[PDB]
This record gives C-alpha cells, structure tokens and sequence, in this order.
RNA sequence: UGGGCUACACACGUGCUACAAUGGACAAUACAAAGGGCAGCGAAACCGCGAGGUCAAGCAAAUCCCAUAAAGUUGUUCUCAGUUCGGAUUGUAGUCUGCAACUCGACUACAUGAAGCUGGAAUCGCUAGUAAUCGUAGAUCAGCAUGCUACGGUGAAUACGUUC
RNA sequence: CUGGGGCGGUCGCCUCCUAAAAGGUAACGGAGGCGCUCAAAGGUUCCCUCAGAAUGGUUGGAAAUCAUUCAUAGAGUGUAAAGGCAUAAGGGAGCUUGACUGCGAGACCUACAAGUCGAGCAGGGUCGAAAGACGGACUUAGUGAUCCGGUGGUUCCGCAUG
C-alpha cells in the first residue's frame, strides 16, 4: 500500500483544480477492479480451466470465482452449471498493488504504439480494458504455461460521466 | 483474508536499473539478495524489465 | 459509476420480513433493536395497541460511556429489563430488527436474559 | 541438470537439451574430467566445475524458450520464412511435392 | 526487371541414405585406374573449428597441379534400444560463386534430433571379374547431380533340367 | 355411448374455456395433461433477488461470460394448465429427518360408498439464541372396492384337556 498516495495527491492537486469540486468527498474514486477472464467454452477446456484458474491466481493473488452458465442457449453446448467463467473483484489495497503494477507493464509488453484506447467508456465511468494475455507472469517466464488466452480488466469508479473518468485514467495511464 | 485459498504475494521490489519503480507484486518467491529500505523489504527477484525505462507513448 | 446502498433501507426490508410472524400482545411483548453506528436502542413495544412500555438507549445519560460498543450494548440490555421489572416482567419476544443475532444485537439479548427477562 | 548415470560422460551430457558432441571438447576444456567416467565418477566436486561452464550456455531448456519465440517473431511479421511455419510446409525452399512428408 | 517453369490433401515411376555390433565413433597405416587444367589447375607455407581467404612455387604439360582414393588393415572403444544406430526438420556461421541467393542455390558451424528394427500381395536386375559394394573423374557449368557417362578397388552364390 | 345402426372414435382422474361477475351446469363442443418424480426437489434456521433492456468489453456467434444503469416480476416455481408467490411458495448455505405415534373439536363435499381441510391434545423429537416452525414437495392429477391369496406381528380365539 505504498503508492496509494498517488491518488491522495491527485484528489487535491489536480481534481480540485480541474472541475472545482465543492467538497473533497465527491472526487471520483475507484471502487473495484474485476478481472473477468471470459468464457472459453469448455467442451474440453474444463481441464484448461484448471490451468485458467491457476494462471489468474498468479496475476492477482486471490482465487477466482468460477462463474457458471444461466441459460440453455443452442448452437452452444452448455447447461445450468457447466463452469464457463472466472473473475476476481479487487477491492482493497490489492487493487492499487495491481494497478500501480499493470499500467507500467501493459503498454510495453503489448508492443502497441498508443496502446489501449482514447475512449472505451460506457457514458457512466467504467472502462473495460481488453487483454490478449501478453503481460502476465512477469516474474517466472514462459516455462510451464500451456495455452494462450485472453483476459479482460474492468475499472469501476465513482466517476459520473466520461470526462471525469478520463481524469483518473490520466494518472499514469496512456490514452 | 481467508487462509487456505490464497497463493503467496509480497512487496515485490521491482529492481529495475532505471529508477526502480517498485510498486509491484506477484509470485516471485526467489532469492532475496538486496532489499531497498524505501521499497518493499523482500526479494528483489524482478531483475530486469521494460516497465518504466522507455515508454512508447511518453518517449 | 456505482451506487452505494444505505444499510438502513436493506435492514428495513429485512426487518419487515422478520416482523410479520413476530408480535407483542402485552402478555408477551416485544423488544426490538436499532443499532446505528455508535448507539444501540432497545424498546418494549406492545404491537396490539401500538403502545410502548419501556425504552433504553446507549446515548442516554444513565448509560453513556466509550467502553467497547459491545459492553455498551450489555449496559442497555441491563437497563431495559430493570425498567421492565417495574411492570410486566414476564416473557417477551426478541425482535432483532433486520440485524443478525451476533455481536451487539446478541450482547443486548444476552444481557437481558441474565437480568430477569424470561425469553 | 538432469543427466543420467551409468554411461560415459561424453555421451551423458548429450541427453539434455542443447548439447551434442560439445561435451567431448568444450565441457572437457574447462573441467578436468576424463572419457571413462561411468556412474562411479565421484562428480560432486566436478559437479561444481561443470556448473560454472554450463552457466554460460543457453542449453538446459532455456534455449527452447528463445527458439519458440523466434518462430513467433517470424510469423508475426508474416514473412515467407514465417508463413511456411503456420501453414504443413517445408520452410527452407524445398520441393513440396510427394517427398515432403516430415512436415505433412 | 518482376514472377513462374521449384505451387500441394494427394497418386504412381526412378534413385539416394538407412533401419547396425560381418557395425558406429576416434586414432594410426597402405594400395589404384581413368580424365582434366587457352587467367585455367593452383602446390608447399600460413591464418580460420570448418566450409575457406592472402600472395608467390611450378605450366598451356608421361614431368606442375587437381589428388592424401575410399572400402581395407591395426589399435582403443560403446554393449545388443527408436542407446555413440541416422541426421530428416527447424534457429544460430554469413563461407563462396556470381549486378544480385526473398521467392529459388551450394556447403560446414555449433544446436535440435522425426519417421525408420530389413518390409505383405506382388515385382525387377544378374551367369566371373559379372551381381554386390567402395571411392575417384569428366561433359555440361560463374555457382549447383543422390542424375548421366567413363574409371578402377574388393567380390560371392547358383544352373540337376525343359515339364510349367 | 352413438343426431338410426355399422365403421371410426370414446370410456378413469387433472387443468382451463364454453358457464350467463356465488356454487353448479350438457353436447361425438373448443384446448391440453396424468397412470409419476424427489433422501433433498422434504424439514428448519439463516442470508439472497430475477428476466429483459441498453451501454462497452482478451472470448466476441446476433446472443456464453464481465461491468454499469434501468428494470413489478415480464424470471423462476420436478411435471399439463389455471390460480398463486419478491410474506418469497423463487435462489444459496448450515444443521437435520415431522416423508413422527395416538388422536382429533369443528368444517367442506356428497345419493351411497368415498374425497378434502383442520385448530388443538398428549407422546416423543428436529431446527432455532429465542418466540417458535415442523403429521412431506406453491396448490390442484400420478391411480382400483370387496372377495381370495402371500408375508410379518399379535396379552384374541382355537371344539374334552394341553
Ligand atoms: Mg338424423
Ligand atoms: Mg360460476
Ligand atoms: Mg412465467
Ligand atoms: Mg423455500
């Protein structure tokens, strides 16, 4: 929880001088990071899900929630049950430990010029960055992982519109 | 907070030769050799990276 | 954005659900519970007339310390029974509000059982 | 690293990834080993002197990490040397008629 | 000038190398024939792990060079496994030829080491210096053959018989 | 049975509609289901709330999954439909067996046989801190008399007595 003060700097040094808020409480604040991996249809991947639940613990050190299906949609082989997801909601200091790690190692290892977007919002203050798994295990290299994959990181804040969530993402973010 | 289901993580001091942006963590349970006191007093096992040496955007 | 709920309104729904097979009839009245964030409130209500019989509170001058917020709840449960020993010391029905029977709502009820009330 | 015993060391270091007939000369250069070292070799004080010379080499498994990404770099640029990996093509400009079976 | 004749899920011809311990790897040590060399063959020295680079030594050749043939023989080895059997295929040397080797060459250098344990029905070659094997030459050619054409080394087995 | 009869079809229960705002009400009128299932899909205590819609996001089928905001139930409720239900009767979790024994005032239904609902009373439990809740599933179908036979109990009888 060292670089949490980066936010406590920017609440009063930039955000009180940008929109001119009338109180320190209603500055836009980030509440959760969910790192929902996606579906990965497990007609066979139920064993790769045991790898996919092992890879996501290495990214963020919390066990995923293996989210199951809800409907019985045809042209797709799944029922109620059939665990076809994984997510970790990152609430506390593990957010900032993940955030102040990832935004320095996301643009370099992706080998993209700009890198993420100029806009990805939903008009409310939520970003939903998309990852093709080119960043993870920065510590143990490409030795024992098996199958290439793709993550998804959602940033849920207390921003109100798009331009206030651009301000929080202008703190060591690259739009 | 639950015991049993979590993997290991620690204050991984990202020992990079360009300004040492040590605000990272993970599963680098390796040899602890030099721990900076301003940073995470743990393993420096992040030995080299392209994290904050030359950004493509802020070049 | 994300909308933070208030903990009172959810509590009220829960309490409403709880308090449909839970009533006081003045031969077996009802004490309910309102803990906010600092203070615990207890109150003997007869649900038939809509008329209370007693009232106790963690912010009243008779019991107002900074003990634990749990030992404050033990003092209030001691208080509501010794005022219900003035009249109607019979069985009552414990009403937990919408809160769990744990911690401060439990210590309000553990204290009232060991101070004369027979629930 | 994970070499087998009960054979001669000039063929024993070959069993790992990254060594073929360099243990006859290059490992024999730094370490004072002989040719007739079976399982009965007492290569524990000699395990250290081969550890110093194998630490300079990329051999034991980690070469295959760089070898894998060299193909991954080669297909990402989409070169003719790289399309032949992703497409069963013999890659080094060979005749892809009947006798081209080992790439399928 | 730039492609293509070199493409490929495949299908038959023709060959090369093999699937080994009458072998494999390393050291020594022999014995040929034929033919080529009009700036071509280029020695002995060096400098390179090597493919090879630098000049002169000889010469338009029974003499000088390509060129130390190889199998063999002698010794040390592995021990009978898809193991020291072979080496296909992929990244590292950039060697050389040539305006230029990406389509689309030729080797060697450390890597990687896949099919393959002598092959079914069928089918082909061969009657002695012949089958079999071993290496060397030349024509094409700036560079390039597992092909072709010539060359020697080592060399079996088997023919009772004309009925099918 | 039958708009003669035959042929075809039908025959018992459940749900609607016809049914005329109580109930009930026919036709070879219009629609459909049932001859079960569940040891958790029962009990109880706790928590929990859906579909859908946009929106934007490594899978991207339009549509799996993630997030936000709207969402009155449009979801779901073992099984047809009708009534129900967010007290959740829906969805999770923990303990459990009340899917108890003896009964039952009273009531519904009805030609009779049958059929249904029950407070409460003991007995002995389960869950819950407690009040309490439990005599099967949200409710309504999942069956068939008597006689005979089998089987296990049984302080009953058992032929002069045992
Ligand atoms: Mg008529
Ligand atoms: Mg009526
Ligand atoms: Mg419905
Ligand atoms: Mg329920």
């Amino acid at each position: 929880n060292r670089l949490k003060e980066k936010f406590n700097t920017e609440v009063t040094e930039n955000l009180m001088k940008k929109f001119n808020y009338s109180s320190v409480m209603e500055v836009p604040k980030i509440d959760k990071i969910v790192v929902n991996m996606g579906v990965g249809d497990a007609v066979q991947n139920s064993k790769v899900l045991d790898n996919a639940v092992e890879e996501l613990e290495l990214i963020t050190g919390q066990k995923p929630l293996v989210t199951k299906a809800k409907k019985s949609i045809a042209t797709f082989r799944l029922r109620e049950g059939m665990p076809i997801g994984a997510k970790v909601t990152l609430r506390g200091e593990r957010m900032y430990e993940f955030l102040d790690k990832l935004i320095s190692v996301s643009l370099p290892r992706v080998r993209d010029f700009q890198g993420v977007s100029k806009k990805a919002f939903d008009g409310r203050g939520n970003y939903t960055l998309g990852v093709k798994e080119q960043l993870i295990f920065p510590e143990i290299d490409y030795d024992k992982v098996s199958k290439v994959r793709g993550m998804d990181i959602v940033i849920v804040t207390t921003a109100n519109t798009d331009e206030e969530a651009r301000e929080l993402l202008a703190n060591f973010g690259m739009p | 907070m639950k015991q049993g289901i979590h993997p290991e993580y620690h204050q991984v001091i990202f020992l990079d030769t360009t300004t040492n942006f040590k605000f990272l963590s993970g599963s680098t349970k390796t040899s602890s050799e030099m721990m900076e006191w301003e940073d995470g007093k743990e393993y420096p096992v992040i030995r080299l990276d392209i994290s904050s040496d030359s950004h493509p955007f802020y070049t | 954005m994300i909308s933070k709920i208030d903990k009172n309104k959810v509590r009220l729904k829960r309490h409403a659900r709880v308090r449909t097979n839970l009533s006081g009839t003045a031969e077996k009245p009802r004490l309910n519970v309102y803990r906010s964030n600092k203070h615990i409130y207890a109150q003997i209500i007869d649900d038939n007339k809509g008329v209370t019989l007693a009232q106790a509170s963690s912010k009243d001058s008779d019991i107002a310390t900074t003990a634990t917020k749990v030992e404050l709840a033990t003092k209030v449960g001691e208080a509501i029974a010794k005022k219900a020993a003035d009249k109607g010391i019979k069985e009552i029905v414990f009403d937990r509000g919408g809160y769990l029977y744990h911690g401060r709502v439990k210590a309000l009820a553990e204290a009232a059982r060991e101070s004369g009330l027979e629930f | 690293v994970d070499i087998p015993r009960e054979k001669r060391v000039v063929i024993s270091l070959t069993y790992i990834y990254g060594i073929g007939t360099s243990t006859a000369q290059k490992i024999l250069e730094e370490a004072n080993v002989s040719a007739d070292t079976r399982v009965k070799d007492l290569t524990d004080d000699e395990l250290g002197r081969i550890r110093e010379v194998v630490d300079g080499y990329k051999v034991e498994g980690d070469l295959r990490r760089e070898t894998n990404l060299n193909i991954k770099r080669l297909m990402e640029i989409s070169s003719y040397r790289g399309i032949r990996h992703r497409r069963g093509l013999p890659v080094r400009g060979q005749k892809t008629k009947n006798n081209a079976r080992t790439r399928k």
